[PDB]
């Protein structure tokens, strides 16, 4: 509801800009999580997608890259940028990416740290070059400036251990 | 040297020691001279294994010359009180207290190898001190005879005044006299 | 769309010795088939896809009977290997690339497309890369696919063809041999090593068949696999084993059968084939020796008659063939008619 | 929160996209009405809890159950209805028939 | 003290010690006086060697001076009443109950070095008190005397009488000489 | 941003924002001022052996090393609009501006 | 030979290269035989972030 | 060779299988398996429609 | 950013139900609500 009502200000009667909050679902796996996201797209007018964070990893690496994220929201767009960045966007198994134990940080990890380090400006709001289709960041002068300031981001994980430390 | 063995499974591979690797297949080893300490250990494995699962059976392997008897006791109240049947079978030979866990265990589910020798006897005590203090020393041991005549007669399935004239010297025995007399169920001579 | 009757029917002609798997494909594949012919789904309620997973030894038909149901109902049929996919980089391209391969097969038609029929083996190897089962739990979900409409040199990224795979059937095949000790832990007597355990590893391998049928999500934790992984998995088709016997019949008895591909071969050369009865069993004896099942069985009879088909060609007058035990020993050479 | 038995039990029949109801429709669309008891409902819960899959397997419960039937239905003819009881849960006992 | 040794497989690198890597390979030592607690740990060694493998045959190396009977029977009964064949070879020596042992291995895999000694003996024992348990001990010991002497006949296939006139009293025999009373079957004079 | 031949993005990527601000005019991205986040994020993991190449950390560093002080960089010539007669556009960084910006997680720990 | 669609080589003019020998006669092109020399070469390969796309 | 391999014992009746008699190319190729060969690279469904195989 | 937090999980309860509410004019935050014993007092 605040989402919608965020788009509503782009008036911008008043200089005041209506920054986002973001959301973490913190729950166990079976819970629902998943279907969460999956019963809002039938009535989200906006453009939703889905994406796992395991498969995400740090930049210059064969595994994956974080601008990914945003070629898939591009699809139900219909590749159009001006809808896409008043989308909206869930990360599952966030859990995966947390930092392991006692790491003296040698070990360079790009599957855990690497993949924070690189969602930080995302989140907060940056433009982020995505490629045409299916293609890995190169110096290719084809490239999308999608602003993900707008683009509102749930973050659903199921982290395990955590009621231990509580 | 106990000798180490590894287990592969999908989830890895883990080193565990011979004792350690066949304790997980439900097996306790009962050898030496029956004591505090060595039935500790075992009253331990009962109570872990009975935790892990209270259904499957437990194997008890019995080779030992008798011991203490007090420490024999605890070994089968033990068995007996948890839920798990507990089988015994004897290797080498099964003394006196060694014959009356090998005996104790669940009914059909006591064996004994072909050239085992079993052997009972009567408990033996000693006491030094004041005539009063013996009397009372002699009539506790003889209270363990009777509770124990009475115990063994149970599992056998022998008449009491039949275990007290067999019992009140040495009498050994031989795996095939044992089936007879009720000790034990039958023997393993091959798989 | 024939009934589960019928589709055992036909399965039972091209496969043989796994007729209870084969219930549990023909009435899992019927219903998957008939929420497709389904489709339109007019109420509100939405039938959800039932993915099958097939557990079975290596050369026992998992991958034939993948095939077979597509030759009967016809739709396009692709095969991917799990071993593949442990490289755990970019996933997402390879994963998208099986739907590239089916939609060669269907004319690059996402409607025909989406019907098509996956097949995937080795699944056992991927439990402990962990990462592939995050990814590939994504596509049993149904997913829309990328992909290019017939290759070219380049296109608009929305060209690209979408294609979803909520409505294709994933049959996600696997040989967990280690699996039966973890049943039997549970089933049967916990001790494996003291004088009471069972330890008559006679090697018969019938008991095994019974106990892979009591599978159930329990074991398969323990076998490494995640539990949303076996959630998308509801439906269970176990294969026992193939029997000595049976191969002896797999050999013959199918339709396209070994003995007939071969007869057919030597039928319009002009010679007749014949096979004895303890020439077959021969044939199984080295087929079970190898292990491989009925894979063995071609190539055992390929090199029995190698020699005879080099030389029979410059033989002439040559009225029938006949193979016996010896003859696939090797010891001997086929009898030769005039 | 985590899942509750009970829960699992509303699970079956409250939601839109209801287990219950997907098998109800595939029996309906081949013409064949279907029927879930509450000592079906009840049983089937509890499997889930004594393998613990959860929530989702759910699915692979009824699967098991409805396996037999479904295989058969088709084939046979003039059965208005199908009913589940929990004994045909545990699998000892048939799928009762209606004509 | 015992040297550890690296084994190359395909999972990694393991560190086995040197008894238990021979142990991977269904090796067995029997070294020293044959008491309860070493028996024990022999038998648990070859139950879990069943249950690896049922098929394979097991290999014990005996190079003892003996002991007591009723440990050293506990393991005679386990090798025959496992499936796989138990191989027995000597080393160094074999006494009473080392050669027992040794010739109680499977038929046809019996096996000795060259330089062993193999030497048998009748039991021996003791008891002290009154007459009437000197009587039940005596009996119980002859026995025993039987019993081996039955067995160790099935064996080597002597008969009865001439394994108890030549037990009376400590008898040497060589490698060869063992060949010929039948306690083996072949000596592993070379690798070939 | 990683080091040259590798999947991430190029260094000389920043020159070619700053002229998209400008209309690729060249004197008014000369000019211009950029801003650098998160530059505490490409570190050395306190690894002074370096046995394996920090592309996407200390390869950064290296790069920028010369950027800064000012080098010729090289940039589409104007909105990637075909790749026949590139001629990228030659701008000199010796005038312009770099603020770099992060949080330094743990030099608490070293001060 | 590479992928289609790139500087290196097509798969499809292997067909056209048999027509050639045989004067592009249909019918008895389809009687011709092929010989694809170093086979192995084109052996998958893993992903190399430096390369662009693993055309071979 | 990994696949067939059967090791080397070291009891003194196991079998010790030296450097010299270990293996050759010539009676290793013969035992080739599909199996093997995905390891190399090749597609499944590309081993598949060559049945027939040449091992010099 | 923690302040984002604070405030939203105060106004978490008002935002949910104050648009399907009726003839509410203006609603006041005191001290009470931020420990949240207390529910922000509607004025109408
Ligand atoms: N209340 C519910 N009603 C119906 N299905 C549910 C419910 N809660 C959970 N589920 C099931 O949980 C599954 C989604 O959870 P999952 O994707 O495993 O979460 P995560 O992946 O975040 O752990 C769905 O298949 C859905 O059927
Ligand atoms: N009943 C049968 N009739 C005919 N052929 C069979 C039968 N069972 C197995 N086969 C043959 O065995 C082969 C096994 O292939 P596949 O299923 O891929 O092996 P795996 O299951 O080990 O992956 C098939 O190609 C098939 O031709």
């Amino acid at each position: 509801y605040n989402h919608y009502k965020r788009l509503r200000n782009g008036d911008t009667s008043n200089g005041v800009e209506l920054g986002k909050s973001n959301i973490l679902l913190i729950g166990p796996t079976g819970s629902g999580k998943t279907l969460l996201a999956e019963t809002l797209a039938r009535l989200l007018d906006v453009p939703f997608t889905m994406a796992d964070a395991t498969t995400l990893t740090e930049a210059g690496y064969v595994g994956e890259d974080v601008e990914n994220i945003i070629q898939k929201l591009l699809q139900k767009s219909d590749y159009d940028v001006q809808k896409a960045q008043r989308g909206i966007v869930y990360i599952d198994e966030i859990d995966k990416i947390s930092r392991k134990s006692d790491n003296p940080s040698i070990t360079r990890d790009v599957s855990g740290e690497g993949v924070q380090q690189a969602l930080l400006k995302l989140i907060e709001g940056t433009v982020a070059a995505v490629p045409p289709q299916g293609g890995r960041k190169h110096p290719q002068q084809e490239f999308l400036q999608v602003d993900t300031s707008k683009i509102l981001f749930i973050c659903g994980g199921a982290f395990a251990g955590l009621d231990k430390v509580i | 040297l106990v000798p180490m063995v590894i287990e592969q499974t999908s989830r890895g591979e883990r080193s565990f020691d011979i004792y350690s690797r066949l304790l997980k297949e439900r097996v306790i080893f009962l050898t030496g001279q029956v004591e505090d300490h060595m039935a500790n250990l075992i009253v331990a494995q009962m109570l872990f294994l009975e935790a892990e699962n209270p259904e499957k059976d437990i194997y008890l392997y019995i080779n030992s010359p008798g011991g203490v008897i007090t420490a024999g006791m605890s070994i089968y109240d033990t068995m007996q009180f948890i839920k798990p049947d507990v089988s015994t079978i004897c290797m080498g030979q099964a003394a006196s207290m060694g014959a009356f866990l090998l005996t104790a265990g669940a009914k059909g589910k006591r064996f004994c190898l072909p050239n085992s020798r079993v052997m009972i006897h009567q408990p033996l005590g000693g006491y030094q001190g004041q005539a009063t203090d013996i009397e009372i020393h002699a009539r506790e041991i003889l209270k363990v005879k009777g509770r124990m005549n009475e115990l063994m007669a149970l599992h056998t399935g022998q008449s009491l005044e039949q275990i007290e004239r067999d019992t009140e010297r040495d009498r050994f025995l031989s795996a095939p006299e044992a089936v007879e007399y009720g000790l034990v169920d039958s023997i393993l001579t091959h798989r | 769309l024939p009934t589960p009757h019928e589709i055992r029917n036909h399965l039972d002609d091209y496969v043989i010795g796994q007729e209870q798997a084969k219930k549990v494909l023909a009435v899992a594949v019927y219903n998957h088939y008939k929420r497709l012919r389904n489709g339109d789904t007019s109420n509100g309620v939405e039938l959800g896809k039932s993915n099958i997973l097939l557990i079975g030894p290596t050369g026992s038909g998992k991958t034939l009977l993948a095939e077979t149901l597509a030759r009967l109902l016809d739709v396009p049929f692709t095969m991917a290997d799990a071993t593949t996919l442990t490289e755990a980089g970019y996933v997402g391209e390879d994963v998208e690339n099986i739907i590239q391969k089916l939609l060669q097969k269907s004319d690059y038609d996402v409607q025909k497309a989406q019907r098509g029929i996956v097949y995937i083996d080795e699944i056992d190897k991927i439990s402990r890369g962990e990462g592939v089962q995050q990814a590939l739990l994504k596509l049993i979900e149904g997913t829309v696919a990328a992909v290019p409409p017939q290759g070219g040199r380049k296109h608009p990224q929305q060209e690209f063809l979408q294609v979803d795979t909520s409505k294709i059937l994933f049959i996600c095949g696997g040989a967990f041999a280690g699996l039966d000790k973890v049943i039997s832990h549970r089933v049967e007597t916990g001790s494996g090593i003291g004088f009471g355990a069972t330890v008559k590893a006679k090697s018969d391998k019938a008991s095994e068949g019974e106990l892979l049928a009591q599978v159930e999500p329990e074991d398969l934790i323990k076998f490494g696999l995640i539990p949303e992984f076996i959630g998308r998995l509801p439906v269970v088709a176990t294969l026992n084993e193939l029997s000595e016997e049976a191969l002896i019949q797999i050999l013959k008895e199918p339709k396209n059968a070994l003995t007939k591909q071969y007869q057919a071969l030597f039928n319009l050369e002009g010679v007749d084939l014949e096979f004895r009865d303890e020439a077959l069993d021969a044939i199984a004896k080295k087929a079970m020796a190898r292990k491989t099942g009925a894979r063995g069985l071609r190539s055992i009879v390929e090199a029995a008659l190698l020699d005879t088909m080099y030389d029979l060609p410059s033989m002439e007058d040559v009225e029938k063939v006949v193979i016996d035990e010896s003859v696939i020993d090797g010891q001997s050479e086929p009898l030769l008619i005039y």
